[PDB]
């Protein structure tokens, strides 16, 4: 069971960080589109993300393209692919 | 005070002629350069005219001119639809630009309030944006101020409002002109000491081939706030009458001593390198001899400190009393141990001189942890002056800017209170509070903190002050004229900011008025010899004393002056200097390499002194009871075996 | 759970001598353990600037004494500017700190402590001089170790847990002998009474206890020789390919 | 009436290792007395300059001593919060007054009386029992804190030397005066004998030194000065009538004592006081002798001619 959000709305947002909390309670996959578009978000993201507890089974997934609008937190913080 | 000569007489008949068929007008020169003067002279042949200066920043918008309107006039709905007048019936209201061609274009090449003010003057009118309804002027023309668009921070201006505007080029005065004009200040200041007046010549003569070698070499090509501009001159002869008016008796000698001190404190107070403060010192050294072939000896000082009047002081009596006040605002105002030295003194007496002057506004920069804000906050209380500050922290807009600016201005001019802001660069990182302090020095009153129910509380208190002070005041107009001269006279603010050039260029394009009505000190960074006199006169309480130290044939000569046989503490607070000045290299050697760096200020500084105090104490406490260990043992155990 | 190389140790002294406060680069996280456990009985709290209970940490941490550790310094509350410049006004039997809202009362001796996650950090000019810089950065050293201890653990247990055992035993023969020739001063500080010579000989045995260090050295040879030859590609490509 | 002081001090009790803080003459006994900062009051004869006693009991920095009529119940006050009320001949502390929220600046007491007035670091005038030392009455309204009291000697109007840069009169708040730029460091209230001379010069009158190089001579009943004596090098810390009225008594931070006849605004005498700040000053009641009290930690009694 997957969730899917966008990044850019703060509706969209807000969104995002709820059903973050929630696939961590419930160990549910969330994947959020094209996160470059918010570093401020970015960086609540990683800080909130690098002091939690995940159930089992819980992925956080983020979607991007190459540029310099991603935090070194970020780029340090995660398992990194390119495509 | 506006002295005629040829270029003032022409300008100011022009602009009659201009201004009497109410046509705009834009007066276009190099800031300073009696543009404003010259049209407030030629001005009052024409009674009529009511005169508010607007103050244009590089975020200019058109509620800039919005408001003021909204201050100074009022609509009405007529049979031929909406007109707006200025309340003062039978006068017109001239909005004075000071600097049209400064707001940034936008992304397309165009102001937008220049646009603004082409439909105020070609349709005679604007269109009202709360109904959208076509509102125009009745008795309302517009003049300005600019400088050239060869100016780096200006820009030209687009052809469609050029047109409806004449320009008329506002030259400096030139060299002719200030001989005649500055003659003539000097022949009446030197009337209090009458021995003096037939000296009026040589000085003025000085006083401007300096100025023209002090114009021609420091240009803005090199730093952002070379303006040389013959504005300072003003001051210039100013400060010499105030420093002649209480004596009544004076030599010669004593005339050029504080005509050099104010040399001082009018240029090199701006400059960067010792070698352009070299140069200066050495031409005014120079223009001193040859125009006039104790004011001799170099360390020129004079303040208000210790005698009634204004006087030439030496510095060791002046480091004494400086001390004895250190004595008292320790016991009064905080507890903050700082240590003084040479360069300390003469920025206290800089603030000092401010302080006393009127519209006194200040801009230190230099290194942050330099000493700025606790040596403005001593001279602030030293001399009566209340102090106030941003208490900046987090979530923190435009909105408590402008409610924190209101109630200190509130407090400044209703009570009379003489307070000084301290203004440092972690607030100016929101532009509508730049722009507020644009205003607030450019002439002392912001056009709308003040609004409504709030203006009707300001005039309240208002008018409870002025019925304290001593003036009767009716109505809210001349009151509120009465506050902006309170505030006028009052106010001391300063700003604080790093030697970063592309900063100073920021500020001066965000808030001109950050460098047209406010003196600029450059504080730069604790020298060698200021750090060195730091060192040597806060490591006396150690025991560094080496009696049969000896110095090898060539020492690293950190700090000049050293003794020729330097001893064991020059040498140990000699290398105290050098690990600071290590530093710095340090970091050159980093950023070449493409490195990250960081600030090397005074506050290391302070903690290496203060670290190196306290590891010998402690060292030295160990090693002396180890050894008092040692020998009571070998004590009881030869007391043992004996026995 | 300090590590053992010069580098944290120099971080180590720099977070208990100071006049200025510090402020902590940290990679990993190691020194935010550190600072847990150094200040462990004195209930030493941590927060952060992002943290909405910032200002109540803050005052309780001024009030009672107790020391702070701060992190996530990028975005700083210059409230705290105040603190860091050693500005108080004291009232006879009450020395109080200002803090803007409001001037509050402070204990002699608190410890606040700055710390970063990310070494990239630009601080702002507040920060560029009115704290003391502390980088627990890693070198070849500490990962060198800690290679050796992760493959000897993962690997060889008996190696590992008898290196371990051996090096405690060396330290607490090192630590007793200075303590016991310590003691010795302070007795020193015989033929006046039986009661001074019965403790010295129990000493003399303990001189003896560190017999028993001399020959545990010999042990010690025995376990860091094989892993020393045994593993030195490992922990040489560990280091350089973390580095390259 | 004409005792103005000439060139040299006789003696001088250098017995002191902190600076003074005040200085006043016993109104009967021919002694006087000198709080310090070291928590310690001095009192000493002043015709031999010979130590004769000690008050001692204060924590911090004593600020003021007075007298009543008659030395008899002295006064002092220290930093420490702290008021005290001492037998003279004693020489010991019998009363010990507190109940502010800072420290204590200066103290007097109405000569016949049964009260004390304090001036505060709080901003407050507390007004006290002499025999109870509890705060019968407080006064405030200020913005900074006290730096000077002293009541009117027909107990109904209190002076208050404020640091507001005004100078207060409150009713036992009456009116607030100002004419100073920096703080106002010191009154006291005119005597009769000046009365008659004031008007030449140009109540209830008032005296006032203020930090602004300036004395001034003000007045109750119409809120404006009188008199601007101007000159000062630096901050007044002391302005004092004469007995005969005709003379004005003020000392400066200057190293300077200076004797003012205002009825022709002039300066008198300029005398070379110190080495250092005086800080504090005191004329005796009867007795040719007037005592300046410096930053030297010294105390020098002049005699006068
Ligand atoms: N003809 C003149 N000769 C000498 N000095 C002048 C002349 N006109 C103006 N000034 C000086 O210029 C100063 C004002 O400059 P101004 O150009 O009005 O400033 P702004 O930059 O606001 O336009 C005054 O202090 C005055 O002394
Ligand atoms: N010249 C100095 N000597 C000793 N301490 C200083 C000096 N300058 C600044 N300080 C220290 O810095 C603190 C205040 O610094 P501040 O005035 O803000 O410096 P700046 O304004 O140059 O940044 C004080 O606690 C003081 O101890």
């Amino acid at each position: 069971q997957i969730t899917s959000i966008a990044i850019g709305s703060a509706e969209g947002f807000n969104q995002a960080d709820k059903a973050i909390n929630t696939a961590v309670k419930s160990g549910r996959w969330v994947m959020l589109k094209n996160v470059h578009l918010a570093p401020g978000w970015l960086m609540q993201l990683e800080k909130k993300l690098h002091s939690l507890q995940p159930h089992a089974c819980f992925r956080l997934f983020l979607t991007m393209e190459i540029n310099p609008k991603v935090p070194v937190n970020l780029l340090r913080a995660g398992r990194i692919f390119v495509f | 005070v506006v002295v005629p000569t040829l270029d003032t007489v022409r300008h100011e008949a022009l602009l009659y002629t201009w201004l009497a068929e109410h046509k705009p007008l834009v007066l276009c020169g190099p800031p300073g350069s009696g543009k404003t003067m010259t049209l407030f002279s030629a001005l009052r042949a024409l009674p009529d005219m009511e005169v508010v200066g607007l103050n244009f920043s590089s975020a200019t918008t058109p509620e800039l001119l919005l408001k003021t309107f909204d201050h100074y006039c009022e609509y009405r709905r007529t049979p031929n639809g909406v007109v707006l007048a200025p309340v003062q019936l039978g006068k017109w209201l001239v909005l004075f630009c000071d600097e049209i061609n400064l707001p940034d274009m936008d992304k397309y090449g165009t102001q937008r309030v220049i646009s603004f003010i082409r439909q105020m003057v070609e349709h005679g009118g604007f269109y009202r944006t709360s109904d959208q309804t076509w509102v125009k002027l009745e008795r309302i023309q517009f003049v300005g101020a600019c400088n050239p668009p060869t100016d780096p921070g200006r820009k030209p201006l687009s052809h469609r409002f050029l047109r409806h505007v004449p320009v008329v080029y506002v030259d400096y005065p030139g060299p002719a002109s200030l001989t005649q004009i500055y003659g003539t200040f000097n022949r009446a200041m030197l009337r209090l000491i009458p021995s003096l007046r037939t000296y009026a010549e040589p000085l003025t003569a000085a006083m401007v081939e300096f100025y023209t070698m002090s114009q021609e070499r420091f240009t803005q090509d090199t730093q952002p706030h070379y303006i040389y501009s013959p504005r300072e001159m003003t001051r210039w002869v100013r400060g010499i009458f105030e420093a002649l008016r209480p004596l009544e008796t004076l030599p010669v000698e004593g005339l050029i001593r504080i005509w050099a001190h104010e040399a001082l404190r009018l240029f090199q107070d701006r400059l960067v390198e010792d070698e352009e403060r070299r140069w200066t010192d050495e031409n005014i050294d120079t223009v001193a001899l040859k125009h006039f072939p104790k004011a001799m000896s170099r360390p020129i000082l004079y303040s208000n400190w210790l005698s009634k009047d204004y006087i030439p002081v030496d510095q060791e009596e002046l480091r004494d009393y400086v001390k004895a006040r250190l004595k008292v605002f320790y016991e009064e105002e905080l507890d903050v141990p700082l240590v003084l030295f040479n360069e300390v003194l003469d920025h206290v007496l800089r603030i000092d001189r401010i302080f006393r002057q009127p519209q006194g506004h200040l801009l230190l920069i230099g290194v942050s942890g330099a000493g700025k804000t606790t040596l403005s906050r001593f001279v602030a209380w030293m001399n009566g002056l209340s102090v106030y500050q941003i208490k900046v922290h987090r979530k923190y807009t435009g909105e408590d800017f402008d409610e924190d600016l209101r109630t200190v201005l509130r407090r400044s001019g209703c009570k009379n209170e003489k307070i000084a802001f301290i203004m440092d660069e972690s607030n100016v990182l929101d532009s509508g509070f730049l722009e507020r302090m644009n205003t607030l020095l450019a002439n002392g009153e912001v056009p709308g903190l003040f609004e409504g129910d709030e203006y009707a509380t300001l005039m309240t208190q208002c008018k409870e002050g002025a019925q304290k002070e001593g003036l009767m005041l009716d109505s809210h107009e001349e009151l509120y004229k009465w506050f902006t001269s309170q505030v006028i006279r009052n106010l001391h603010v300063v700003f604080t900011m790093n030697p970063s050039s592309e900063g100073l260029k920021d500020r001066a394009a965000t808030s001109p008025a950050l460098f047209n009505r406010c003196v600029l000190n450059w504080f730069g960074d604790w020298s060698t010899e200021a750090l060195y006199q730091v060192g040597k006169e806060f490591t006396s309480k150690m025991d560094l004393e080496k009696p049969n130290y000896i110095v090898p044939d060539y020492m690293p000569v950190v700090y000049d002056k050293l003794p020729q046989p330097p001893s064991h503490r020059e040498a140990i607070v000699n290398s105290c200097v050098f690990v600071h000045q290590t530093l710095h290299q340090a970091n050159a050697r980093l950023a070449k390499r493409g490195g990250r760096t960081m600030a090397i200020t005074p506050r290391h500084y302070l903690d290496f002194i203060n670290h190196y105090a306290n590891l010998f104490h402690e060292k030295r406490s160990e090693l002396e009871e180890q050894q008092m260990h040692l020998n009571v043992g070998l004590r009881k155990i030869k007391e043992t075996v004996d026995q | 759970s300090l590590p053992a190389d010069d580098l944290c140790t120099e971080n180590a002294i720099m977070l208990k001598r100071f006049n200025r406060y510090p402020l902590i680069i940290d990679p990993s996280g190691q020194a935010t353990e550190f600072i847990m456990n150094e200040y462990k009985d004195r209930k030493i709290t941590r927060t952060s600037f992002l943290d909405d209970a910032f200002r109540k940490n803050l005052e309780s941490a001024l009030r009672f004494g107790n020391p702070l550790l701060v992190q996530d310094v990028e975005s700083y509350d210059p409230v705290l500017n105040p603190v860091l410049n050693r500005e108080v006004r004291r009232t006879g039997g009450r020395v109080l700190i200002t803090l803007g809202d409001q001037d509050i009362d402070l204990s002699p001796s608190f410890v606040i402590f700055l710390s970063t996650r990310d070494p990239t950090v630009e601080f702002p000019p507040d920060l560029c001089s009115r704290v003391t810089f502390v980088n627990f950065t890693v070198t070849r050293s500490s990962l060198q170790s800690q290679c050796l201890n992760e493959v000897l653990k993962a690997e060889r247990p008996d190696v590992d847990e008898k290196r371990s055992d051996l090096l405690k035993l060396q330290g607490e023969f090192q630590l007793r002998l200075r303590q016991l020739e310590k003691s010795l001063l302070q007795a020193l500080n015989i033929l006046d009474d039986d009661t001074i010579i019965t403790t010295l000989e129990n000493l003399k045995r303990e001189a003896a206890e560190v017999t028993r260090k001399v020959e545990e050295t010999d042990i010690v040879m025995q376990e860091v020789e094989t892993v020393s030859q045994q593993y030195l590609p490992l922990s040489t490509a560990c280091s350089s390919i973390y580095f390259t | 009436k004409e005792w103005i002081p000439r060139p040299p001090e006789k003696y001088a009790l250098s017995g002191h290792r902190s600076p003074v803080t005040r200085v006043i003459f016993h109104p009967v006994f021919s002694v006087m007395v000198s709080a310090s900062e070291d928590a310690t009051i001095k009192v000493w004869d002043y015709e031999t300059g010979d130590f004769e006693r000690t008050l001692k009991g204060h924590t911090d920095s004593v600020q003021d001593i007075s007298f009543d009529h008659s030395g008899k119940l002295l006064a002092s006050c220290s930093a420490d919060m702290t008021i005290k009320l001492w037998d003279f001949q004693g020489f010991e502390c019998i009363r010990t007054m507190h109940g502010h929220d800072h420290n204590v600046s200066s103290v007097a007491i109405m000569p016949n009386g049964d009260h004390i007035v304090s001036a505060s670091r709080d901003k407050t005038i507390k007004m006290w029992e002499v025999q109870t030392g509890y705060c019968v009455k407080t006064f405030t309204g200020h913005r900074e804190w006290v730096r000077m009291v002293r009541p009117n000697q027909d107990g109904t109007l209190i002076a208050s030397c404020s640091n507001d840069q005004t100078v207060r009169v409150w009713v036992v708040c009456k009116a607030e005066l100002r004419e100073h730029e920096h703080v106002v460091e010191c009154i006291s209230w005119a005597p009769e004998s000046s009365y008659s001379s004031i008007s030449e010069a140009t109540g209830p009158f008032l005296l006032s030194g203020s930090r602004d190089k300036t004395i001034k001579m003000w007045d109750v009943s119409t809120g404006m000065c009188l008199m601007t004596l101007v000159g000062h090098d630096n901050w007044v810390r002391g302005v004092l009538f004469h007995s005969g009225g005709k003379f004005i008594l003020s000392c400066a931070d200057d190293k300077t004592l200076r004797v003012w006849d205002y009825k022709n605004k002039r300066c008198m005498k300029t005398l070379n006081a110190h080495e250092h700040f005086v800080t504090s000053l005191d004329f005796h009641k009867t007795a040719p002798y007037v005592v300046t009290g410096s930053v030297d930690q010294t105390v020098k009694v002049w005699e006068c001619r």
